[PDB]
């Protein structure tokens, strides 16, 4: 594929936190700290 | 009716779903609606006729 621009994104979060990292969730993460857009198109990668 | 979605209500299943699981019960409520219209709208023509 080819894209017109890319974005990275990197943080630190708790290992049962990630499920916050997801378009349209809510919670600490999602809400206060960091939100994705619902129509989000991309990648998540998380390791521990 | 609900076109198999869980709940006929809006707010209902936007309570108690997330944006991404409601919206293909949504989607299914959509496509309801909007196929009972078409079968109305077909219904008037022909008593039009």
């Amino acid at each position: 594929l080819c894209f017109t621009n890319v974005y990275a994104d990197s943080f630190v979060i708790r290992g049962d936190e990630v499920r916050q990292i997801a378009p349209g969730q809510t919670g600490n993460i999602a809400d206060y700290n960091y939100k994705l857009p619902d129509d989000f198109t991309g990648c998540v990668i998380a390791w521990n | 009716s609900k076109f198999g979605a869980i709940s006929s209500v809006l707010n209902d299943i936007f309570s108690r779903l997330d944006p991404p699981e409601a919206e293909v019960q949504i989607d299914r409520l959509i496509t309801g609606r909007l196929q009972s219209l078409q079968t109305y709208v077909t219904q008037q023509l022909i008593r039009a006729a």
